[PDB]
C-alpha cells in the first residue's frame, strides 16, 4: 500500500549513500521492485530493478556506477547504495513498480533528495 | 543498442472540454508492452493505462490507450482543469526501461 | 537466561521415616467395603525417604544454598512438600533431561496448569525467573530460563493447576501436597492428594489416598527428574535468586504387592506392604 | 549487582536536527524497572526529565519540557528511545540514564547510564 | 481470512473430529460434492486422517479445483487427482472478501512455467519464460509476471464473486486417535438382554448405568473372573454396568 | 532549581563537617531525601536514600536527618578524595516530578 | 432458503399477473423459473431472474428487488398458462417453492 524512504541529503562527489526503502500493505517479497530519478524539470529516468523472485539486478548503462541493489525482505525494504558520486545525479529518487499487462501494482514512494556536491 | 522513445508533442497548452492525442512512437516495435503516468510537481506519478489496451482501476474512462507496435498514443477526453498535468509515457519491452520525456498539457 | 547457582555446599540429604506413604488406587473399577491385592509401584510402608532443601539457609542473614540436584527417576518417583507457598511449579521429567529427548513440563504459572512434551535444551541448574510485569500489578515468571529452545514437540495438554493453596491456614495445616508420577508402557499418571498437616515437616501418621487426574501417552522412557523453583528478582535494600527457602521429600515408588481395605464410600485406608513384615 | 548498558554514545547533532536516546540494561529485564532522564549540562547542575511514574503507572514527563521530548520501549530488547526534538541554543547537555525501583515508594536514581553529551 | 489459491494454506484434519451434519444443517455452501459413497454413510464412518486445503477463488475458478479438471486455476494454482474420494466444500464470501472499489489481496497464478503437481503449491513467484530468452525473475518480452491481482467487487456477478473453498482428502492409515463422531455404530440399548459390540470385544448382557462410580477414562471394567465389569459409550462418556441375562 | 544549596564549601581533611539542603513542605515535608556525587566528567553516585539508607559499597561514616523542611547530609572522615559535588533530591508532587538543587561543590583543605 | 411464491393463479387472461417468489430470510441474487405443464417435463424460464434464454417469447419478464421476486407474466392468454415453479441455487439444497398453479378465466 505504502512505500517510505531513507532521508536524502547533501553528499560531497566520489561518496557512497546508501537507499533504504520500506513497503507496507502489500510486501516487497513476491514482487520485483526498482529506482528511477526525476532531476528538477527533467524527465523520469529509469535506474536500477531489483529480482527478488529468483536473484538478478539491473543496471542502468546511462548511469552506470555500480549502484548496488540488494534487499531486506524480511522488512519488505530494498538498499540501493549510491556509488561513484557525480554532481549532475542530483535529484529525487523514486520507489517504483512497473504493470506489466498483468497486474496493476504501480506503487511509488515520497520522494527523497540526493544531493552530490562538495558544497553543504 | 537501447531503445529509443519519441514523445510528441512534449508540451501541449491546452483548454477546457479538449481530446488530446499525445503520441509516444517507439524506434523498435514494442507488442504491448506500454504503460501511461500522469504526475504533477511534488506528487507521485499516477499510472493511467495498463498494456496501452486496459485502463488502470480508479483512473476514468476518459483517459483511453490507443496504438500497437512501433506506435503508441494516448487518448485524453473531456479535459478539466485537475485533468490538466505532466504526462509520461512508459515501455517495459525490454531491459532498460526508458520513459518518455514527458509532455505538461496546461491551461490556456 | 540459563542462570545456574552452584553456591559452596550441596551438604548432605536430610533423612526422613514415613510410616504410611505412596497409598494410590491401583485399578480404576470401584470397589466399596471389600479387601483386594494388587501388586504395582508404591512406597514401601516404614521405609527411609530422602528429604532434599531446594533452597538451605544457615542460621545467619542470607546464605542462600541451591542444594536441588537432577534426581533419577527409578521404577517410580513419589514428590511430597508442605509447599504453603507454591514454589514448586513445575517438575521436569526427561531421559536426557536435555534437547533431542521428549522432555515433559509442567507450568503452574498460568491460572490453569499447562503440560508439555517437546524435547528441550534445559541449564545445567533451571529455576523459573519471575520478572515484575509492571502492568495489572502482576508477577510473570519464564521457563526459557529453565531451557533454551523447545522442538520435535510430539504432543501438548491443558489441565486445572495440580498445586493449590487455599491460605489463611496460618499453620496446624501448612497446605501439604502429595504428587506421584509413574511411567509403565508409555503411560504417564500424575496423582495429587492435599492433606491438612499438625506437624511442620514429619509426614503425618494417617493413610494418604492418591487420585489420577489424567492419563498421558508420553511414549517415551524417564530415568532423570529435577524440580523447578519459582525465584524472584531481589532490588537495593539496606540479581536476587533463591527467594525464601524451599524443602521437598522424594520417595521411589517399589514394585510390590499391597493389601487394599475399600470403605463404603470406596476410597482406600488401610494399605500393607508384603515383604515388609511376616504378618 | 547491575549495570546499565551503554545509551547513546557519542552522538553528533548540528542545529536543525534532532536525536533520540536508546539506554539498554543487563542484568534485568527492561519491563521490571522504571527508567528515567536528568539533564546535566557541564559546569551546571541536575535537571530531572523524561522518566516513569511508579504511581499511575504512567510514563512521566517533566512539564518544563514536557510535548518536546517523548519516550517509547521495546521490551524484548530492551531498548528505551528518549527523542529530543527541536534543539535550542542553551538545549545541549550530558544525559544521564537513570532509573528507579518497580516496587514503588522509592526516588533515589539507582544505577546510572555513565552519561551521554548531545549537540544542538 | 483464508489463504490466497497460488500459497493455499494446508491443515491436516488428523487427531480433530470429523462432523458434516452440522455443514448439513447450515446450509451455507454454494457447492457441496461429495465422492465415493453417501453423504451421511461418509459422516457415520471415522477418517484415520484427513486434508484440508484452504484458499480463495471466483465461482467460475472453483471447477478448475476438481478431479481430472484442467484450467488455468488447475494447471498452476493447485491440482485435484483423477481419481478422489474427498469431498470438496465450497461457499460465496462475497460479503466478506469483496470490499468497495474491489479487492486485491487474494492473487491467482494465471501461468507457470511447468503444469503443477497434485497436492503441490507453487512457493516461487519467478516470472515464467514462454520465450526461449530467459527473463531469470523479472519482467521481460516473451514472458508474463505468473501472479495476477484478483478483483471482487459486490456488483460482480455470482461466478466472479470471491468463494472460500476448502478441500478435504480421505486417507487410511494405522496412526489412530482418541475420540471420533457418529462412529458407523447402531444406538446403544438399555434396560433389554442385548449382545453389544464395544471396541473389539463382544458380551451379551443386560445394560444399566452403573451403580459404582467406575472412572471416566477407562473404556472396559476388570473383574477377578475377567469377565467385563463395565463398558464406556465410544459415542459419549457414559458408564454402563455389566449384567449377564437371567439365567 | 527550586532548592536551596550553596556552590561550594571547604574544610580541612579528617575532619566532621556535613552538608545540609533547604527544601519546602511541598518537597522534603512529606517526601524522602536522596543524595548524589559525582566527580569531576563522571558518573553521580547515589549517596544517600531515604535519610536513613546507605547504598552498596558506602562508607559507613556517611549519615543524614531530616528536620522539616531542612535535610542535612551527614559527611564524616574526609578524605583527600572526598572533592565533589553533593546533590539533594527529593520527589515534588508541586510539578508531580523530580527536582534537585544546584549542586554544592565540597573541597578538602 | 425455503420458498412460498404463489399458491395459484386465477384471474383474467392478457393481464400483468404477478406472481411473488417470497423467499426465505437468507438473500440469493441468482435464481431460475421453470415453466411445468400437465405430465410434461418441464423448463427454466427465467435465467438469474434477469437474463432471458434463447427461445421464450417476452410475454412473462422477472422482476426483483434483494431476496423478494417477482415473475410478471404480462398480457398472458389462455393458451401458455400452466404451473410455474421457483427455484433457488444459492444455498445447498437447492429447494424448490411451492409454485404456481396458473388458472385464468
Ligand atoms: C526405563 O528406564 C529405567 C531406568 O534406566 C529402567 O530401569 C532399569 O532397568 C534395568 C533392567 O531391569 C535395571 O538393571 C536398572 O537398575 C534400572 N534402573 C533404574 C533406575 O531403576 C527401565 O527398565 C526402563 N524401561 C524400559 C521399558 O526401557
Amino acid at each position: 500500500q505504502q512505500l517510505v524512504e531513507s532521508g536524502g541529503g547533501v553528499v560531497q562527489p566520489g561518496r557512497s549513500l546508501r537507499l533504504s526503502c520500506a513497503a507496507s500493505g502489500f510486501t516487497f517479497s513476491s514482487y520485483a521492485m526498482h529506482w528511477v530519478r526525476q532531476a528538477p524539470g527533467k524527465g523520469l529516468e529509469w535506474v536500477a530493478v531489483i529480482s527478488y523472485d529468483g536473484s538478478n539486478k539491473y543496471y542502468a548503462d546511462s548511469v552506470k556506477g555500480r549502484f548496488t541493489i540488494s534487499r531486506d525482505n524480511s522488512k519488505n525494504t530494498l538498499y540501493l547504495q549510491m556509488n561513484s558520486l557525480r554532481a549532475e545525479d542530483t535529484a529525487v529518487y523514486y520507489c517504483a513498480r512497473h504493470a506489466t499487462l498483468m497486474n496493476n501494482k504501480d506503487i511509488w514512494g515520497q520522494g527523497t533528495l540526493v544531493t552530490v556536491s562538495s558544497a553543504s | 543498442g537501447d531503445i529509443q522513445l519519441t514523445q510528441s508533442p512534449s508540451s501541449l497548452s491546452a483548454s477546457v472540454g479538449d481530446r488530446v492525442t499525445i503520441t509516444c512512437r517507439a524506434s523498435q516495435s514494442i507488442s504491448s508492452y506500454l504503460n501511461w503516468y500522469q504526475q504533477k510537481p511534488g506528487k507521485a506519478p499516477k499510472l493511467l493505462i495498463y498494456a496501452a489496451s486496459s485502463l488502470q482501476s480508479g483512473v476514468p474512462s476518459r483517459f483511453s490507450g490507443s496504438g500497437s507496435g512501433t506506435d503508441f498514443t494516448l487518448t485524453i477526453s473531456s479535459l478539466q482543469p485537475e485533468d490538466f498535468a505532466t504526462y509520461y509515457c512508459q515501455q517495459s519491452y525490454s531491459t532498460p526501461r526508458t520513459f518518455g520525456q514527458g509532455t505538461k498539457v496546461e491551461i490556456k | 537466561q540459563c542462570v545456574n547457582l552452584t553456591t559452596r555446599t550441596q551438604l548432605p540429604p536430610a533423612y526422613t521415616n514415613s510410616f504410611t506413604r505412596g497409598v494410590y488406587y491401583p485399578d480404576k473399577v470401584f470397589r466399596s467395603s471389600v479387601l483386594h491385592s494388587t501388586q504395582d509401584l508404591f512406597l514401601p510402608f516404614f521405609s527411609n525417604v530422602t528429604w532434599f532443601h531446594a533452597i538451605h539457609v544457615s542460621g545467619t542473614n542470607g546464605t542462600k544454598r541451591f542444594d536441588n540436584p537432577v534426581l533419577p527417576f527409578n521404577d517410580g518417583v513419589y514428590f511430597a512438600s508442605t509447599e504453603k507457598s507454591n514454589i514448586i511449579r513445575g517438575w521436569i521429567f526427561g531421559t536426557t533431561l536435555d534437547s533431542k529427548t521428549q522432555s515433559l513440563l509442567i507450568v503452574n504459572n498460568a491460572t490453569n496448569v499447562v503440560i508439555k512434551v517437546c524435547e528441550f535444551q534445559f541449564c545445567n541448574d533451571p529455576f523459573l525467573g519471575v520478572y515484575y510485569h509492571k502492568n495489572n500489578k502482576s508477577w510473570m515468571e519464564s521457563e526459557f530460563r529453565v531451557y533454551s529452545s523447545a522442538n520435535n514437540c510430539t504432543f501438548e495438554y491443558v489441565s486445572q493447576p495440580f498445586l493449590m493453596d487455599l491460605e489463611g491456614k496460618q499453620g496446624n495445616f501448612k497446605n501439604l501436597r502429595e504428587f506421584v508420577f509413574k511411567n509403565i508402557d508409555g503411560y504417564f499418571k500424575i496423582y495429587s492428594k492435599h492433606t491438612p498437616i499438625n506437624l511442620v515437616r514429619d509426614l503425618p501418621q494417617g493413610f494418604s489416598a492418591l487420585e489420577p487426574l489424567v492419563d498421558l501417552p508420553i511414549g517415551i522412557n524417564i530415568t532423570r527428574f529435577q524440580t523447578l523453583l519459582a525465584l524472584h528478582r531481589s532490588y537495593l535494600t539496606p540479581s536476587g535468586w533463591t527467594a525464601g527457602a524451599a524443602a521437598y521429600y522424594v520417595g521411589y515408588l517399589q514394585p510390590r504387592t499391597f493389601l487394599l481395605k475399600y470403605n463404603e464410600n470406596g476410597t482406600i485406608t488401610d494399605a500393607v506392604d508384603c515383604a515388609l513384615d511376616p504378618l | 549487582e547491575v549495570q546499565l548498558l551503554e545509551q547513546s554514545g557519542a552522538e553528533v547533532k548540528k542545529p536543525g536536527a534532532s536525536v533520540r536516546v536508546s539506554c539498554k540494561v543487563s542484568g534485568y529485564t527492561l519491563p521490571e524497572v522504571a527508567m528515567h532522564w536528568v539533564r546535566q549540562a557541564p559546569g551546571k547542575g541536575l535537571e530531572w526529565m523524561g522518566g516513569f511514574d511508579p504511581e499511575d503507572g504512567e510514563t512521566m514527563y517533566a512539564q518544563k519540557f514536557q510535548g518536546r521530548v517523548t519516550m517509547t520501549e521495546d521490551t524484548s530488547t530492551d531498548t528505551a528511545y528518549m527523542e529530543l526534538s527541536s534543539l535550542r541554543s542553551e538545549d545541549t547537555a550530558v544525559y544521564y540514564c537513570a532509573t528507579t525501583t518497580p516496587f514503588s515508594s522509592s526516588y533515589w536514581f539507582d544505577p546510572w547510564g555513565q552519561g551521554t553529551l548531545v549537540t544542538v | 481470512r483464508f489463504a490466497s489459491v497460488y500459497a493455499w494454506n494446508r491443515k491436516r484434519i488428523s487427531n480433530c473430529v470429523a462432523d458434516y451434519s452440522v455443514l448439513y444443517n447450515s446450509a451455507s455452501f454454494s457447492t457441496f460434492k461429495c465422492y465415493g459413497v453417501s453423504p451421511t454413510k461418509l459422516n457415520d464412518l471415522c477418517f484415520t486422517n484427513v486434508y484440508a486445503d484452504s484458499f480463495v477463488i471466483r465461482g467460475d475458478e472453483v471447477r478448475q479445483i476438481a478431479p481430472g479438471q484442467t484450467g488455468k486455476i488447475a494447471d498452476y494454482n493447485y491440482k485435484l487427482p483423477d481419481d478422489f474420494t474427498g469431498c470438496v466444500i465450497a461457499w460465496n464470501s462475497n460479503n466478506l472478501d469483496s470490499k468497495v472499489g474491489g479487492n486485491y489481496n487474494y492473487l491467482y497464478r494465471l501461468f507457470r512455467k511447468s503444469n503443477l503437481k497434485p497436492f503441490e503449491r507453487d512457493i516461487s513467484t519467478e516470472i515464467y519464460q514462454a520465450g526461449s530468452t530467459p527473463c531469470n525473475g523479472v519482467e521481460g518480452f516473451n514472458c508474463y509476471f505468473p501472479l495476477q491481482s484478483y478483483g471482487f467487487q459486490p456488483t460482480n456477478g455470482v461466478g466472479y464473486q470471491p468463494y472460500r473453498v476448502v478441500v478435504l482428502s480421505f486417507e487410511l492409515l494405522h496412526a489412530p486417535a482418541t475420540v471420533c463422531g457418529p462412529k458407523k455404530s447402531t444406538n446403544l440399548v438399555k434396560n433389554k438382554c442385548v449382545n453389544f459390540n464395544f471396541n473389539g470385544l463382544t458380551g451379551t448382557g443386560v445394560l444399566t448405568e452403573s451403580n459404582k462410580k467406575f472412572l471416566p477414562f477407562q473404556q472396559f471394567g476388570r473383574d477377578i473372573a475377567d469377565t467385563t465389569d463395565a463398558v464406556r459409550d465410544p459415542q459419549t462418556l457414559e458408564i454402563l454396568d455389566i449384567t449377564p441375562c437371567s439365567f | 532549581s527550586v532548592l536551596t544549596q550553596a556552590p561550594s564549601v571547604s574544610g580541612a581533611p579528617g575532619q566532621k563537617v556535613t552538608i545540609s539542603c533547604s527544601g519546602s513542605s511541598s518537597n522534603i515535608g512529606n517526601n524522602y531525601v536522596s543524595w548524589y556525587q559525582q566527580l569531576p566528567g563522571t558518573a553521580p553516585k547515589l549517596l544517600i536514600y531515604d535519610n536513613n539508607k546507605r547504598p552498596s559499597g558506602i562508607p559507613d561514616r556517611f549519615s543524614g536527618s531530616k528536620s522539616g523542611t531542612s535535610a542535612t547530609l551527614g559527611i564524616t572522615g574526609l578524605q583527600t578524595g572526598d572533592e565533589a559535588d553533593y546533590y539533594c533530591g527529593t520527589w515534588d508532587s508541586s510539578l508531580s516530578a523530580v527536582v534537585f538543587g544546584g549542586g554544592t561543590k565540597l573541597t578538602v583543605l | 432458503i425455503v420458498l412460498t411464491q404463489s399458491p395459484f393463479q386465477s384471474v383474467s387472461p392478457k393481464e400483468k399477473v404477478t406472481i411473488t417468489c417470497r423467499a426465505s430470510q437468507s438473500i440469493s441474487s441468482n435464481l431460475h423459473w421453470y415453466q411445468q405443464k400437465p405430465d410434461q417435463s418441464p423448463k427454466l424460464l427465467i435465467k438469474y431472474a434477469s437474463q432471458s434464454i434463447s427461445g421464450i417469447p417476452s410475454r412473462f419478464s422477472g422482476s426483483g428487488s434483494g431476496t423478494d421476486f417477482t415473475l410478471t407474466i404480462n398480457s398472458l392468454e389462455a393458451e401458455d398458462f400452466g404451473i410455474y415453479f421457483c427455484q433457488q441455487t444459492n444455498f445447498w439444497p437447492y429447494i424448490f417453492g411451492q409454485g404456481t398453479k396458473l388458472e385464468i378465466l
